[PDB]
């Protein structure tokens, strides 16, 4: 079939009607983003030779390839450590979270470490590790799982219990339904609002994380980020085993047959026509990874980005910390990555309005001071732009600019004084 | 160690900053060459509750140093001249 | 040992069994030469991107 | 150690030319690694046989080199783009982006030129010196439940008063920095004290 | 051996006058400069 790119939606546009939101959804979603890859190096004189002393004398009249694809994989394997540095140590002080788990109603048992668990890690972190599944060498990486579950903790306890003081400074402690209310109004939205409406946004909060380990538990292809790295790095491995299967037009590709079967005279040139195509093999294999460690460098230093923008502060990017208005972000350790929870607003049943620009009184054009004029089809209130929340228009909310004869639009109404 | 046997370093109980990368964990300084886990941070228990704040009485203007590379040598190679002279 | 180049006086001091000298890449920087015992530098004729 | 990022950049570009210049001493195979010594000792039938070992040498070495500078290059240009994003963001603006600018709140960026690079000087405001309160969400007053317009309800440990975010200043609480909404019934751990009208 | 080190376009006293050109449209005019005049 021809593909569609989504549902028509015709917009009711007109030049005096408005549509304010009565309600919203805390909605967390998930972001997935690889930090490292397996730090992988090669011993290319076992690679091209073994433990054959004619071929590593043939393989000194190459030069130093050896040496600069050792060099370019220890450069490879120092900057996967860098980047998993420079993800996840953004904090010097562990912070801990208090032991009496008193948020105004707020549940985090699904994204804090489980006490019961020997890895310390969340139910969302362990369910994230559940989730992932001659001369080579494997080296570790320098933080171990544990050291980077306690990292995201630190992050977690801190962006929980300080806000976002803990990210420029000392960490300044705040009640989470203040450290809320400031969020609410990062974005925009009266403290009021979420004083009010504290109940119902802590119920759809521990909804929404509920249905975020649901759904991590339940799609197969929910990491398939990582483990396509995963995957590239084990099939580039296993195509560099297998190239040593190759004779590249000599008469075997096994070096002692070669060495049994002939004279040196001859068994040099078969020697050498092996050597240059395991050779040509290590490079290209080099060439690749290098490529690829730039990309994964590039996701870290995006990842790192999202790690001190996102969680360590509310940010007015659009779309950079998640679908809808960004209210804050939790970190997860994932295997060579991290998993973002961005908790965001979505304004939802939204209400038609006419509206005008200006009010008209005693000769005098008057302006919203920060919200928006609306009215409900008889009377004219002023309510702020995210949230439907009707006020009477006073002096106090409205400031007085020029007189009525120049703004196009202007309506006739009172304005009460206080 | 996890990254393998560690011959002419002493271990030691206590956590230092990272000096020179071993892997799993395991970092090596000079002080003799010791053997050690590495410090994450210090710690530090927030004192959380929920009707207190911490409110700042005072301020410091700091002044941090970033160095950021901006382009390479420009080198050109004669190719004919470098194969062949 | 053929090749081109500028030969000036040179301050190499050889030992008497050594004839020449190489650089880096293994070109024939200094030479002695056979009639009378003197080192000499050799410089490349001087080339220049055009 | 202060520069190293710039010492780096430059440690890699001139090993990689001594590394293309060690090549030349690599004889590839063939029975000198000298062109003069091959063209004035063998007849061209063979002679063509070992400067053909040696020019694929060398030509495996220069696409080698080339390879790696193309990497180095990319990785140049990124850290390129990310300077000149700084040079936007905070030296001729103020950023609210975290840690973008330096560590803390940032208030102004100074550019200097480095050779093969940039060097930011950061100016930030640090938060210092804190001190506990005790907070409240909303003051009760008259039935009418009152919100701070900017600043944040403190006491210390008598008075209630009503101050900025990041800087302890405390003023009174008053009808003009304070808004009104609802009543005392919703709010959770509403408190009660005065709130004073000019 | 046909190694060559070209020049860059902008020399370090150039690059050294924009940083101080920069410097004085921050420090005399904020951030304005960065938007117009
Ligand atoms: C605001 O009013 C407009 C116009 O009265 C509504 O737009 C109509 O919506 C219905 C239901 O989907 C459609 O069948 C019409 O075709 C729409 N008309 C136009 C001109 O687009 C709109 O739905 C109202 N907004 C809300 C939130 O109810
Ligand atoms: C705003 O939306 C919330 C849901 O996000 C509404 O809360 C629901 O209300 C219905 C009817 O009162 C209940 O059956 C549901 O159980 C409630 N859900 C939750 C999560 O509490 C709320 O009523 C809406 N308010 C307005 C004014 O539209
Ligand atoms: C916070 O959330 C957790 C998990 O969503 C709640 O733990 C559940 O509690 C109910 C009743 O006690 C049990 O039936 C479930 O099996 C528990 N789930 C898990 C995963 O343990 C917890 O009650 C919530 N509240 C607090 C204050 O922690
Ligand atoms: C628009 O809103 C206003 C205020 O919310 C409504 O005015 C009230 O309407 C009710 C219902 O008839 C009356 O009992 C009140 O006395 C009215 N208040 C005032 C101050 O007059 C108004 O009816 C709404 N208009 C529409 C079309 O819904
Ligand atoms: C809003 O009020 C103004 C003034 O109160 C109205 O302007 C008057 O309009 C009538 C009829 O068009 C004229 O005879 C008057 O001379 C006007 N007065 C002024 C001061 O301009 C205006 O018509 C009103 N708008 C609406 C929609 O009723
Ligand atoms: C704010 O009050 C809290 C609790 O009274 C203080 O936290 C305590 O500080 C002492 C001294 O360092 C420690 O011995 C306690 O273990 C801390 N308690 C907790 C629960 O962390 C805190 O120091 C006060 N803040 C300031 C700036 O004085
Ligand atoms: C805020 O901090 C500054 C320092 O950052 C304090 O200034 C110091 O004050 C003491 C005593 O008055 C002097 O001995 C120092 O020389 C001052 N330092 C500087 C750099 O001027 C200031 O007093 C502090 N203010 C408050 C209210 O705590
Ligand atoms: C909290 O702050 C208020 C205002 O700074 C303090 O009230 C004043 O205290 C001084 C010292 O006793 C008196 O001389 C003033 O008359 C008080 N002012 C008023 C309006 O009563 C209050 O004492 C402070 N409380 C604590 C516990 O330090
Ligand atoms: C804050 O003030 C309100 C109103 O003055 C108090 O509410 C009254 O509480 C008493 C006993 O608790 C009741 O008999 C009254 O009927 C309540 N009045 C209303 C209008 O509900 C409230 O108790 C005060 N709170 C504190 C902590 O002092
Ligand atoms: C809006 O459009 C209508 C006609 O569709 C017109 O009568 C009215 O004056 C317009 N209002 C404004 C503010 O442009
Ligand atoms: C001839 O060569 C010898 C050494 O090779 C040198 O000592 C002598 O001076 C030379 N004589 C002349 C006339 O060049
Ligand atoms: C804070 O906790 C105490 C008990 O520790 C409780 O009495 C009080 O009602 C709580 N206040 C709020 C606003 O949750």
């Amino acid at each position: 079939y021809t593909m569609s790119l989504g549902a028509e939606n015709s917009v009711a546009y007109s030049n005096n009607s408005i549509a304010i939101p009565t309600n919203f959804t805390i909605s967390v979603t998930t972001e997935i983003l690889p930090v490292s890859m397996t730090k992988t190096s090669v011993d290319c004189t076992m690679y091209i030779c073994g433990d054959s002393t004619e071929c590593s004398n043939l393989l000194l009249q190459y030069g130093s390839f050896c040496t600069q694809l050792n060099r370019a994989l220890t450069g490879i394997a120092v900057e996967q450590d860098k980047n998993t540095q420079e993800v996840f140590a953004q904090v010097k002080q562990i912070y801990k979270t208090p032991p009496i788990k008193d948020f105004g109603g707020f549940n985090f048992s699904q994204i804090l470490p489980d006490p019961s668990k020997p890895s310390k890690r969340s139910p969302i972190e362990d369910l994230l590790f559940n989730k992932v599944t001659n001369g080579l060498t494997v080296l570790p990486p320098l933080l171990t799982d544990e050291m980077i579950a306690q990292y995201t903790s630190a992050l977690l306890a801190g962006t929980i219990t300080s806000g976002w003081t803990f990210g420029a400074g000392p960490a300044l402690q705040i009640p989470f339904p203040m450290q809320m209310a400031y969020r609410f109004n990062g974005i925009g939205v009266t403290q009021n609002v979420l004083y009010e409406n504290q109940k119902l946004i802590a119920n759809q909060f521990n909804s929404a994380i509920g249905k975020i380990q649901d759904s991590l538990s339940s799609t197969p292809s929910a990491l398939g980020k990582l483990q396509d790295v995963v995957n590239q790095n084990a099939q580039a491995l296993n195509t560099l085993v297998k190239q040593l299967s190759s004779n590249f037009g000599a008469i075997s590709s096994v070096l002692n047959d070669i060495l049994s079967r002939l004279d040196p005279p001859e068994a040099e040139v078969q020697i050498d026509r092996l050597i240059t195509g395991r050779l040509q093999s290590l490079q290209t294999y080099v060439t690749q990874q290098l490529i690829r460690a730039a990309e994964i460098r590039a996701s870290a230093n995006l990842a790192a980005t999202k790690m001190s923008e996102c969680v360590l502060g509310q940010s007015k990017r659009v779309d950079f910390c998640g679908k809808g208005y960004h209210l804050m972000s939790f970190p997860q350790s994932a295997p060579h990555g991290v998993v973002f929870l961005h908790v965001t607003y979505v304004p939802a049943q939204e209400k038609n309005f006419t509206t005008a620009p200006a009010i008209c009184h005693d000769g005098k054009a008057h302006f919203p001071r920060e919200g928006v004029f609306v009215s409900n089809g008889t009377h004219w209130f002023v309510t702020q732009r995210n949230f439907y929340e009707p006020q009477i228009i006073t002096t106090d909310n409205t400031f007085v600019s020029g007189n009525c004869d120049v703004v196009i639009g202007i309506v006739n109404n009172t304005v009460y004084d206080p | 160690t996890r990254a393998g046997c560690l011959i002419g370093a002493e271990h030691v109980n206590n956590s230092y900053e990272c000096d020179i990368p071993i892997g799993a964990g395991i970092c090596a300084s000079y002080q003799s060459i010791i053997a050690y886990t590495m410090s994450l941070g210090a710690e530090n228990s927030v004192a959380y509750s929920n009707n207190s704040i911490a409110i700042p009485t005072n301020f410091t203007i700091s002044v941090t140093t970033e160095i950021l590379p901006v382009s390479m040598t420009k080198t050109s190679v004669d190719c004919t001249m470098y194969i062949c002279g | 040992l053929t090749g081109t180049g500028v030969l000036t006086e040179s301050n190499k001091k050889f030992l008497p069994f050594q004839q020449f000298g190489r650089d880096i890449a293994d070109t024939t920087d200094a030479v002695r030469d056979p009639q009378t015992l003197e080192i000499l530098d050799i410089t490349p004729c001087s080339f220049g991107g055009v």
